[PDB]
């Protein structure tokens, strides 16, 4: 048995006395000497039991392994290697019965005395999970609990390190909330960042410009690099936002009115990157039945539709109008007679340069609004941009064919 | 949980409505034939199971029994109308033996692998008939005279069915023309005295020759009995061989008895196009003999050899070389010979 | 001179043995005629009981049970028959082929519903095939018990006394060989008895100690389990029972969780007449068409018993799905009885079958909702038949609904395409498209809209077979506008000005031809389309693009022909299309111009992209377009 | 207690009548067992003649002859048999089922090639089906002539009144009813002998005055016509067969102007062994597949007499084209003898048949010229079987030759490609498509050419079926490059710079995706495109453009499941294509622009034109192109 032979004379760091981790590798690939933890790797391994048993899976084709995190639980034996595992090196493993992917394990799937061990070819092993919307990678030093996932609207108890990107930054450990970051001037990616933050899991934060205060520019901090931003936030504890299964139609109306007033304030302050998810949360509020007296079902839906309006407004302000299409399409799905909503959707269409559907909905809005000139001038601009794309192709396509004749001798 | 009415939709499946809400519990016996199937159709019925919907009790009932229970794809085996479930069966000691198989946990189904070849049928292209394709294309006088064979054969066959039609239309036959550039006679022949049908075949032969048809212009239309002016042939072109022209002269004779039965033509035409004409074959070198059929069948081989451009020459040969009998096969040779008794 | 007149003699040993080992190919048949004998016995005596109540007074039972008795391998069946006299029993038993049952049957003056299943006389000895010894104790009317013996040893006897009375006790024991020791397995017996003898109007069952031996805890000590279950419906007169009757019936027939659609019941009264009773499922049959074991779904009975069924003899391959069951109590049969003697009769009953079920389809079409449901899930089989039947084409023609420009939303009958408000140029204008849109966006289709006459859409891969076969529905003929002719009666001004365009564009067409070599036969000015400069139209014959496409990909159709035949190609123009006139202008003036050359290249190309034909050489088209793109790049 | 032991008795009248009207479904059965009685009779006596010289001289020439007699309707046959004594004749004859042939057969000590055709003893009574009276005059060894009589009237007699000696003159006259007066027609008799009894090693003929009555003038004075122009090859020793016997036999067997290809002969020696002899035609059969009914294939001529054949149970639906004939003298049979008792034996013989003919195919493949000829005209049937057999995959494999990148001109065995294994490729690259030019000119195929990896080109339609079933051949697996994965081991430097391109162009994938909605799930850079900026590749599963096409194309296939199915589509790019980088450029500058949109529109569109998929909406493409043309017009 190859595994048995390698196991001999191996210094082992063991969790228990007779169960643990066994330094066993054959050759060592050159790699970063410093230990690093990486979620993203394409490791090559050969899962063979050997030793009088046979592993028929993963032995054949080397499989890249999706490491969930530094403490990934998909395969227990897999992380054990990552203990004191370098990047771009080679590694080999040994049997641990407890460490079986299917929980405790069953004898036919996993031999009772032997797990799956692999002659790992270690590859780049640095970094943690990234951000699907970019700007941050998981930079932690503690573990989550799975019990307490902060939720939108839960006012939090976070502490702050005191130095962003290499610069002592000016702030305090204030009761943050998703709709509060823009008010007190710190990296605003905090909103979607604290998601991966629970109770008692320390996690420093890399910040990209388009995610936090980076792209927004700093008159108070004194930061040179807007993209190189790193600092630690200490979420000591936090309350819980009252959610769907948690709120009630009366409190629904309460927080609905309060946010609607807040929305006017957001418009007055002009800040909207906060407003995206709070308007989204009002949307989700109403997107379910209330089973209560709704004499003003129209008034509720009107709050919702004005939210649609300002959502599309901000999507016009900065965004690429896809989420504008989303919000105002929900609007049309509810109230399509919006004096301004569908108007801004068609205006996006023209700024999307789709001036034909713009022709359609613009004549529609002119039906409902024969009063103002904005939409009529906008559809005129649709005709202008159509003619501009016309002259575009005209230029780029003058006897385009004759050019082929030039090639002919 | 209270259990609803015990009505059954499924072998072990019985849908009951709990006190509204509902749940069905189709059981997998651990020693059955389709026990693997039921332990897996569970997953199919548990395709629509929510993100937290299988908290299987996992002591000796396996952890994996409801680990890959959650779905991967949407193929719709039976239904997709399921939300929640639970592994409820014999909880303790349900088998004196179960290997706890534990083999290949993440394979899926290959769409049932139903791809067997549904039985095929071909079609008979029938957009054309005779007078249409005739003006459309003029074939080789042998490619044409072969079409004549398909006519008289059914003409032979239909009167062999005792049935009779007095005057078949010019286009009474329809042309398959199934492969492009080659016409064909209807097998069904739905459209409709002895030798009457044969006379119609002789008359439409002129149309194939493209020569003027006397039964039409000159007169005596629609009557096999009618005969005048010695059955003149206004066939001036020599494209048609003089030997077969002698057979045409023999056609439309003073008497229907001296006229040939459609088999005689079939005979003639079997003998004429197939077989072979040689100086050694000359002088009625063929006499009473049975094996010569095979020897003649060999002389008909070269239809594939010479002028087999139009591929159809091989198609019907099988149904023709097989069915022959010297009883009605020697006389035409005698009458063919007359082509050479020309002297 | 001297006549040594003798009657025919016979030998017994070889006769019997032969009968055993030759008469039948299926070993299991033995347990069928045991039943049949039992049945007719009880039947006769039943009638007799209705005459006089003495036998049944004591009996008071009609059941029939089978005992496997594995612990002794003693197979047996029991009946409530009257049996026969010790002597008379012999006189109808040892007398091979002498049916005592057929005897008294004939003897019957008022023979009302006698329904004697067996008259051949060879069913009983079928036991030695399995039985090692055939022994049977029996009582008779005012008579004593008698245990017959047999083991096909050439002889027989009786040696009996003090045997259990069990009333008439008309039971017969069997002893199968150690070898070929099957049929002790009950569930085998069950699939057997529903393979045949499942339909008998008399009580049947099996008993067996099968339990769970769990020591009480077990629910039943003994399996008193009846096998009669469903009763034969078709014997009862229809129009006296509701649909549920049929419903429950089929349910217990095929065991479909779902219901039936419709069903029809036909009392035949011909010379050889029968029960005709035909379901139609309320769903589409999932697994089928591989012809592994099934050519049809019809079943046939005589004398109220299972007969050879599922033969392509009675119902044609087209419309094979139809499920019903037929019974004429008496037809010519065989010793094995399985094969059939005359098939001409098969043909006359087939005639009846198809006529009647087709009338069923009709009556269905009287409905619109359910009929449309059916039509939806079964039109393919319909059309297959429509093209294969070739006699009753006219009826086949009806019952066909489709999407049209008149329809749009729903299917609709051809008769709906019949009845036209304009009452002009009566033809059936249609097109075999691939996707319904790809049939609605053809420039020729648009020209029909311009004229305004509607057009039916034909969009099935199998649809083709139907269009060639279908013709002249209701004294007016189908026309797929994709044909070359497409003769449309237009105005005098229309016709002549179009042709004037033609007379000054035929030179333009010739100019194009000077480039359009080797592809098109004739390119002529056509009014066939509007709002589209050019398109292709198949010739008067051959295969349309969809027709050609299916032929190429049809399974096992590859041949020298399929390879390359049906070669008919020609396009047209839009004389009043902008691009068209531009092509016309200065065409004569330019000589060997690539401009117009490569133009007509791409033109005709795309015209072939439309009009269906798979691109003759895509890569090349991609190349040309890539050139256009590089152009678009300012390169 | 007591025992009335009696042997089984019988009745004659009903017995006989039943036999007549029940044993055989049709009257055609006669004229076959008549021959049988004569054959075995003459055979026995032949053996006897060998033993005794005087007997040989008396028996002389053997022959069997027929005389219909025309208007007289006195049908009759004549044989050179020995007959049976005045009494012994009875003792066999009136004794139904007591066959004296079988009797003396058994009695034979040195039973060498006895080959007793009949053993039942019921053929003589089958004559009643046609005869009104069965009368037979006959002589025997050192005995007198005797005219038996019969008319199934229950009795018979013997009358001697100087019937013309005819020497031995064994012969029976027949008298068919006025009703059903057939079989006087000779050519019917001939097709009847061709159907059965055409293979008998003994002289047969018919005589009839048929002439032309032409008065000399008539060609033949009398018609004498033997019919066994054939001799059974199977009996003859294989390997010791006469030169060119098979070619001649093929013509005698079936009337094929053309020769045979090859043929193989198998002496079986199993427990029930037989003569396995199998042709293969030298041509392709024009008439195949159209007939739904399974047609003639291997014929069974047990006991040198034609038996039931051409029933699938002998040979699968695949390889049904094969033609040979099998015969085992001994086989279990029936009274009608037509059906068969055990089918397990059919399975064992079927196994033997396929194994052997497959070995024939192998031996053929030893040839290259003729084998290629065959393969040419029959590979379709081959593959059909290859996918339907599912056990002998190794035997099925190694028999396939296809065009490849290595040699386009010559069909190369998969095994030849496997032995090449370039760069130890573990994957065998092929493609499924439509035309050879199109398959050769494909983006992935071009990349394969760059890798120098060879690709077998498959252009066969039916190819998809077999290939899905076909797999890792020779321990290495098939790979159609059109699959989504197409994992190709490149250089480490190559892998990374290609990855770097992905790192910078995935945002372009984004950019386009923002326009490429609703069509492609994932767009990524590709390692498969060199000559083409962009192309489409089917996902890991589903149906290839052409696989889907044929699945769609196959008729009788439309299902609710079929309408939405195998939805797996996405494309790629050529990062190092000029146009590609141009698309990259300016896309960053403007996130939304009509040109960029319309460009990728047309791009993805043409990519779908290539990669097979029929255009989802041609008309639209034509519209876009028409716009480009109007542009070309300076408009």
């Amino acid at each position: 048995s190859p595994t048995a032979t390698v196991a001999e004379q191996g210094e082992d760091i063991t969790s228990k006395k007779d169960r643990g981790v066994l330094k066993i590798v054959k050759r060592v690939g050159n790699g970063e000497e410093t230990p690093m933890i990486g979620d993203k790797v394409y490791v090559h391994y050969k899962g063979k039991l050997s030793n009088g048993k046979k592993f028929d899976s993963s032995h054949d084709r080397n499989e890249p392994f999706v490491f969930s995190l530094g403490k990934g639980q998909v395969i227990k034996a897999w992380d054990i290697g990552v203990a004191t595992m370098k990047k771009g090196e080679i590694c080999h493993l040994l049997c641990k019965p407890e460490y079986a992917y299917g929980s405790a394990g069953s004898l036919p799937k996993i031999p009772s005395n032997a797990t799956l061990f692999f002659e790992i070819e270690l590859l780049d092993f640095k970094g943690e999970d990234l951000f699907e919307d970019g700007g941050i990678i998981r930079r932690t030093k503690r573990k989550g609990e799975g019990y307490s996932n902060p939720n939108e609207g839960a006012t939090v108890e976070i502490h702050l390190e005191g130095r962003c990107g290499g610069r002592m930054f000016d702030c305090r450990d204030v009761a943050f909330t998703v709709g509060e970051g823009e008010d007190h001037d710190i990296p605003i990616g905090i909103d979607k960042a604290l998601e991966k933050m629970q109770r008692e899991e320390q996690c420093i934060l890399y910040l990209g410009p388009r995610y936090g205060f980076g792209e927004a520019g700093k008159p108070k901090f004194g930061i040179e690099p807007n993209a190189e931003l790193i600092y630690e936030v200490t979420l000591k504890s936090f309350e819980k936002a009252k959610e769907s299964w948690e709120m009630d139609t009366k409190e629904k109306l309460e927080q609905a009115a309060i946010v609607k007033e807040k929305g006017t304030v957001y418009f007055k302050g002009g800040k909207y990157m906060q407003a995206v998810i709070q308007y989204g949360k009002i949307v989700s509020w109403l997107e379910m039945e209330y089973g209560l007296s709704e004499k003003e079902s129209k008034a509720s839906e009107s709050f919702l539709l004005a939210a649609f309006l300002n959502l599309a407004m901000c999507y016009l302000k900065l965004r690429e109008y896809t989420k504008a299409v989303e919000c105002c399409d929900k609007a049309l799905g509810l109230d399509s007679a919006n004096e301004k909503g569908l108007y801004r959707r068609g205006e996006a269409q023209l700024l999307m340069n789709e001036f034909e559907s713009a022709k359609g909905d613009f004549e529609k809005v002119l039906e409902v609004n024969p009063q103002n000139k904005a939409a009529r001038l906008q559809i005129s601009m649709c005709q202008k941009k159509a003619k501009e794309h016309n002259e575009r192709d005209r230029r780029i396509y003058a006897n385009m064919f004759k050019k082929f004749a030039e090639q002919d001798a | 949980y209270l259990i609803g009415q015990s009505i059954g939709k499924g072998c072990s499946a019985a849908v009951y409505e709990a006190t509204p809400l509902a749940i069905k519990m189709m059981w997998n016996i651990s020693a059955g034939s389709s026990s693997e199937a039921i332990l897996n159709t569970m997953s199919q019925e548990l395709v629509p199971a929510s993100r937290v919907a299988l908290a299987g009790e996992y002591g000796a009932v396996t952890y994996r029994k409801s680990k890959r229970g959650p779905k991967q794809l949407a193929p719709h085996p039976n239904i997709i109308r399921v939300l929640r479930a639970f592994t409820s069966s014999v909880p303790l000691l349900p088998g004196a033996l179960v290997d706890y198989p534990d083999v290949l946990p993440s394979r899926l189904h290959p769409e049932g692998l139903g791809h067997g070849r549904t039985l095929f049928l071909v079609m008979k292209n029938y957009p054309c008939t005779l007078r249409q394709y005739l003006c459309v294309n003029t074939p080789s006088p042998r490619l044409a005279a072969m079409m004549l064979l398909q006519l008289l054969e059914g003409v032979d066959h239909l009167v062999q069915q005792g049935i009779a039609h007095r005057d078949l239309k010019s286009d009474n036959i329809l042309v398959e023309l199934d492969p492009d550039g080659c016409p064909w006679l209807v097998i069904a022949d739905f459209g409709c005295y002895s030798k009457a049908d044969a006379w119609a075949v002789g008359a439409i032969a002129y149309e194939i020759f493209g020569l003027v048809n006397p039964f039409y212009g000159q007169g005596k239309a629609h009557l096999e009995s009618r005969s005048y002016q010695e059955a003149q042939l206004p066939a001036l072109p020599e494209s048609v061989p003089p030997d077969v022209r002698q057979l045409v002269r023999a056609l439309l004779q003073r008497e229907a008895s001296k006229r040939p039965s459609a088999r005689v033509a079939a005979n003639v035409l079997h003998l004429s196009l197939w077989g072979e004409h040689i100086l050694a074959l000359k002088n009625l070198k063929l006499d009473k003999m049975v094996g010569w059929l095979l020897q003649q069948s060999a002389a008909t081989l070269l239809a594939n050899r010479l002028t087999e451009k139009c591929c159809v020459e091989t198609k019907m040969k099988m149904l023709f070389l097989a069915n022959l009998e010297c009883e009605t096969l020697c006389q035409a040779a005698l009458l063919l010979c007359s082509w050479r008794a020309a002297l | 001179e001297e006549v040594e007149t003798f009657a025919f003699q016979a030998e017994i040993a070889q006769l019997m043995s032969l009968i055993i080992n030759t008469f039948y190919s299926n070993k299991e048949i033995f347990l069928r005629e045991l039943i049949s004998n039992s049945s007719d016995a009880l039947d006769k005596i039943r009638y007799e009981s209705l005459t006089d109540p003495s036998k049944l007074d004591s009996g008071k039972e009609l059941h029939i049970n089978l005992i496997p008795n594995k612990q002794d391998r003693t197979l047996t069946i029991v009946d409530t028959g009257i049996g026969m006299t010790k002597a008379d029993l012999i006189n109808n038993l040892g007398t091979i082929a002498k049916s005592g049952t057929k005897a008294f049957m004939e003897a019957l003056q008022a023979g009302a519903d006698i329904s004697m299943i067996g008259q051949f006389g060879v069913g009983f000895y079928s036991a030695y095939l399995v039985a090692e010894k055939v022994t049977v104790i029996t009582k008779h009317n005012d008579d004593e018990q008698y245990a017959w013996e047999s083991s096909a040893g050439g002889s027989f006897t009786v040696r009996t006394d003090t045997g259990e009375p069990m009333g008439r006790g008309t039971k017969v024991i069997l002893h199968l060989k150690e070898d070929q020791t099957e049929y002790l397995e009950e569930r085998r017996i069950k699939e057997i008895v529903k393979k045949h003898s499942q339909f008998i109007g008399y009580p049947i069952t099996l008993f067996v100690e099968k339990e769970r031996d769990k020591e009480k805890i077990k629910e039943k000590y003994i399996d008193q389990e009846e096998l009669n279950k469903t009763k034969p419906i078709w014997t009862r007169n229809p129009d006296d029972i509701t649909n549920e009757e049929y419903g429950e019936f089929y349910k217990s027939l095929t065991n479909d969780w779902e219901d039936h659609l419709a069903v029809k019941h036909f009392s035949v009264e011909g010379q050889l007449e029968f029960r005709a009773l035909l379901f139609v499922p309320r769903r589409a049959p999932f697994d089928l068409f591989e012809n592994r074991k099934k050519k049809n779904n019809i079943k046939l009975y005589v004398r109220r018993v299972f007969i050879m069924d599922n033969c392509e003899e009675l119902i044609p391959e087209y419309l094979n799905f139809i499920r019903g069951v037929v019974d004429s109590e008496d037809l010519p049969l065989n010793i094995s009885r399985e094969m059939l003697q005359q098939s001409k009769i098969l043909k006359v009953i087939r005639k009846n079958l198809v006529k009647k079920c087709l009338e069923l389809f009709t009556e269905l079409a009287e409905d619109k909702e359910n009929y449309k449901k059916f039509y939806e899930q079964f039109s393919k089989n319909i059309k297959l038949g429509i093209h294969e039947d070739s006699q009753n084409r006219k009826k086949l023609s009806e019952l066909l609904r489709y999407y049209t420009s008149a329809s749009g939303d729903e299917m609709v009958s051809l008769k709906d395409y019949c009845t036209r408000m304009k009452e002009n140029q009566k033809h059936i204008y249609y097109i075999t498209g691939e996707t319904k849109d790809q049939v609605a966006n053809s420039a020729f289709v648009e020209r029909l809209r311009k004229h305004g006459l509607e057009v039916i859409y034909m969009i099935e891969p199998i649809d083709e077979y139907c269009v060639q076969q279908l013709k002249e529905f209701e004294g007016k003929t189908l026309v797929s506008v994709t044909k070359e002719g497409l003769e449309l009666p237009e105005d005098e001004e229309e016709k002549k000005k179009q042709e004037e365009k033609k007379t000054k564009f035929e030179n333009l067409c010739k100019i194009m031809k000077d480039i359009l070599e080797k592809k098109v036969e004739k390119v002529v000015v056509s009014n066939r389309l509007v709002t589209s400069p050019c398109c292709i139209v198949t010739s008067t014959y051959g295969w349309t693009a969809n027709m050609e496409r299916i032929m190429k990909a049809q399974a096992l159709r590859d041949n020298s022909t399929m390879g390359y035949m049906a070669a008919k190609k020609h396009l047209e123009i839009n004389p009043d299309h902008s691009i068209i006139e531009t092509l016309r202008q200065k065409a004569e003036a330019d000589k060997n111009d690539k401009s117009v050359k490569d133009l007509v290249i791409l033109l005709y190309e795309t015209a072939l992209l439309s009009s269906g034909f798979s691109l003759e050489d895509p890569q090349t088209h991609a190349n040309r377009i890539y050139r256009m793109i590089k152009l678009g790049l300012g390169i």
